C-alpha cells in the first residue's frame, strides 16, 4: 500500500479531515476509516472511495467514523494504523470510541448470548 | 413480558420526577442540582426505552444492533414503529451519548426543548409497544 | 497527557458537587432530588475513572478492555493500581448501575455509606494516576 | 468477537430469506425476482463463511490461504471442521459463478434443499467454537 | 465473435429487468427482493463488461489485466474507451462488494438512476467493432 | 502449469463411456490471469446437478473454479467455440472428427438462420 | 409478410405430404416417395424456425444459440404453450438427422401424428 | 479419413440418385415429386461437400468457416481446389438455397442445367479430395 497516495487523495477530497485510519487485512478490500468534522454525504464517500480503488488498483472500503457504528468504530481503534492526524484527536477518539462499546455490550450482550446459543 | 411493564413503568415515573423537578422552568438554569435531576431521570427514560427495544429484538431476533440506536432502528425495519418515532428516540439516545460521555458540552437549552417538546416521544414509543 | 488532565478535573468537579449537595446528609434520604444529583455525580466520577482506565490501557498495549470492570482489573496486573482499589472501584461501577437502572431497588445507606467514606477511592485512583 | 459474530448473523439472516422466498418451490421457477434474491442471498452465504474461515485461519495462525477454497482446506487439515463439511463448503464457492439460465436452477433448487443445513452445521461448529 | 454478442446480450437484459423491476423507485424501498433482483442484475452487468474488456484486451494483444479495473484501463490507454466511461465502469467494479444494506440502498439507487446509461455508452462503442 | 492429466483422470473415473474430453476456455489458448473451461462427451447425456458437482470436484483437485460442459446438451453456439478453440485431451480422432463437422456444419445453418436477429442487436 | 408467406408454404408442403404419403402401402418401398415427404417435412421445419425468428426479432426476445432456441425463447415469453415448444423442438431434431446424416418408422409416426403441431403453430401465431 | 470416405460415398450414391430419378424428363417438369427427390438428392450432394470443405478447413488449421461460402472460400485461397470450381459449388449451394427454403421462386431451368452441365462439379471436388 502506498499510504501516501491514501493520504493525499482523502487530504484533496475530504474538508476539515482530522483522523486516517487504515484498518482490515491489509493492517478482498483495503479498509479505510476518516473522520472529519462533519459526516460525509453517503454517495460522495462511496464515490471517493472508488476513486481510491481505482489509484490503488483493489478494492476499497471506506469508512466515516462519524456515522459509522460504535462496533466498527472500535474495531477502528482496536486494530486501526494511524495515518494523519494528531495524537490528541486519536486518544480523543478513542476513549469516546471504547466508552461507548462497553456501555454497548452491557445494553445488548443478552441478544449476542441469546444468537450464540 | 414481566420486563417489559417494570421498565414502561420506569420511564412514567422518570417522566414525571423531570415534569416536578422542571415546574415552570424559572430557576432551572441557574441551579446545577436541577440539572442533575432532570439530566439523571432522562438518561433513565433513554435507558429503559433501549431495554424494551433490546428485549423486543431479543424474542422476535431482528438481528444484532451495533450501536445504541440501532436498538429503535431494527424495530423500524420491522416496522413495530414509526421511523419519525424512530428519529426522535435516536435523537434521544444520541443526547444520552453527549450527557453521559461529555458531562459539560452539553447545551441545556436542548435538554429543556426537549423537557418541553419531546418528552412526548417517549410515551408514543410507550404508546406504541403496549398493544404488541 | 491532556486527557488524563481533564479526567482528574471532572473528577475533581463531581466529588465536591456530591460534597456539596449531600451536605450534612440530614435531608438525603427524604428528598428524590438529592438523591438524583448525587447519584448522577457518582456516575460521572466513574465515568472519568473508567475512560483514565480505558486510555491507559489503549496506549501502554496492556490489553483491550471487554467492560469497564476489566479495564480496572488490567491496570491491577500490570500493577498500575493496587489490587483493593482495583475492586472498589469495580463495586463503585456496580452500585452506579443499580442506582441509575434500577433505583427502586438501590440501598440510598449504600449509597450514604459510599458518600462518606469512599469518595477518597476515587482521589487514591488520582493520587496513584498522577504520580506516575 | 465482532466480526465472526456479524457474520454467523449474516448467514443466519440470509438462510431465513432463502427459506421465505423460496417457499413449497411453486412460483419460484417462474419469477426472476425470486430467483435473484435467492441466488444473491446464497452468495452473500458463501463469502460470510469464507470470512470467518479466514478470520480463523488468521487468529489461529494456520497459515495464510491462497484461495477461496484454501480457507475451508487450512479448516480441515487442522480437524476444525470435518473434511465432508470442507467438501461441502467448497461446493458452494461454485455458486458465484452462476449468476452469471435454466440449466442452473435445478442447481439452485438443489442447494436450496439439500445444501442450506451446510451452512447451519458450520455456523453451530463456529459457535462451539 | 458470439463471446462478445452473447454479453451485449445480457447486459441490455439485465438493463431491461432492473428498468422493470426498480420502476419509479416505488415500493423497491422496503421490499427485500426487489434491491436483491437490481443488485445482483447490476453485478451481472458489471461481470459481462469486464469479460467484454478481457476479450478485447486479448483479441487485440494490448496486455494481460492484472485487475477487473485493469482490464478497462487497457482500454483506455488505446483509446478504444474514453477516461471518463473507463472510471465510471471501474467504480461499477466496487458495486459485487456491497452486496456482501440500507444507507448503501442509495448508492445502489443512485447508480440505478444515473450510472446504468454507463453500461449502455459501453456497449454501443464496443458495436463499432 | 495446468495439471492436464488429472483432468483427464478425474473424468475418466466418474463419468461412464466417456469419449471426448476438451479445455477450451482461456486456459486452452494461453491460461489467462478465470473460469477453466472443460468440455466432455459421453454416450448419454449427463444429469445436469451431477454435472455441476463433478465440476465442484475437480475445482476443489485443481484449487480453481471449473466449468463442466457436457456437449451432448450444450448449445450449438458453445459446441462451435470448442472445437474451434478447444483443445482435445482425450478420445479418438475419429469421435473427435465427427463431433467437429456435426457441430461445424449446424453452426453455419444456425448462422444462415439467426443473421438478421444478429445483424438487429448489433447496429 | 415474411409471417404470412411462411405460413403458406407451411399449408402447401403438409398437404404435399399428404397427397404423396397415401395409405403408406409403398412409403417403406420407393424412396423417390420418401424423398419429397422428408424434404417437404424439412421445408415445414425451416418455415416454422423462420417464423419464430421473425418473432423473436421483431419483439428483441433473444438471440437463439441452436434452432431450437426460436422456439424456446418463444415459449419464455408465454408466445407459444411450452407443450407445442417442446414438439417443435423435437422436429427440429428431426430435421437435424436428416441434413447431418433416418430410421424411418420415425417419419412414418410424425406423418400420422405429428403434423397437426405444425398446423398448432401457425394458427397459434397468426392468432397474434 | 473415414469421415471423407463416408461423405464421399454419400455425395456418388445421391448422385446415380438424381440421374435416375430423372431418366427422359418428359414429365419431370409437371410432377414436382421427382423433383422434391431431385432437390432433396441435390442438396445431400452439395452438405456432403461443404463437409469435407469444413472437415478439411479445421485439420489443415485454416480457420472455421461460418458459412458453407467462407468453406470453399478458404480452401481456394490454399490452393487446395481450383477457385471457378470453389465458384460452381458456391453458386450450387445458393441454387439449393432457392431450390428448399423459397420453391416458388425456383427458376426450375437452372435445375436441369444443374443436372445437365454441373452435376459433374461434385465429381471434380471428390477425386480433388482423393
Amino acid at each position: 500500500l502506498n499510504e501516501n497516495k491514501i493520504i493525499k487523495l482523502l487530504r484533496d477530497n475530504i474538508p476539515k479531515l482530522q483522523l486516517i485510519y487504515l484498518f482490515g487485512s491489509y493492517s478482498s478490500d483495503i479498509d479505510i476509516a476518516v473522520l472529519a468534522a462533519d459526516t460525509l454525504d453517503n454517495i460522495a464517500r462511496w464515490e471517493l472511495a472508488q476513486k481510491l480503488a481505482s489509484a490503488l488498483d483493489s478494492d476499497v472500503d471506506l469508512v466515516d467514523l462519524r456515522s459509522a457504528s460504535t462496533v466498527l468504530c472500535q474495531q477502528v481503534v482496536t486494530q486501526g494504523k494511524q495515518l494523519w492526524g494528531t495524537q490528541q484527536d486519536d486518544e480523543l477518539f478513542a476513549v469516546k470510541t471504547i466508552s461507548m462499546y462497553q456501555h454497548l455490550q452491557a445494553e445488548r450482550q443478552a441478544i449476542i448470548d441469546d444468537v450464540m446459543a | 413480558n414481566d420486563i417489559i411493564i417494570n421498565k414502561i413503568a420506569t420511564i412514567k415515573r422518570c417522566i414525571k420526577r423531570i415534569q416536578q423537578v422542571y415546574g415552570d422552568g424559572s430557576q432551572f438554569k441557574q441551579d446545577f442540582t436541577l440539572q442533575d435531576s432532570v439530566i439523571l431521570n432522562l438518561q433513565r427514560c433513554c435507558e429503559a426505552c433501549i431495554d424494551i427495544a433490546n428485549h423486543i429484538n431479543r424474542q422476535q431476533q431482528l438481528g444484532i444492533p451495533q450501536s445504541s440506536r440501532d436498538s429503535f432502528t431494527l424495530l423500524a425495519q420491522n416496522n413495530l414503529i414509526t421511523q419519525p418515532l424512530s428519529d426522535n428516540l435516536k435523537k434521544m439516545v444520541g443526547l444520552r451519548n453527549i450527557a453521559v460521555h461529555d458531562a459539560q458540552e452539553l447545551n441545556l437549552d436542548i435538554v429543556v426543548h426537549v423537557v418541553q417538546h419531546h418528552l412526548e416521544d417517549f410515551e408514543q414509543f410507550i404508546d406504541v409497544i403496549k398493544a404488541e
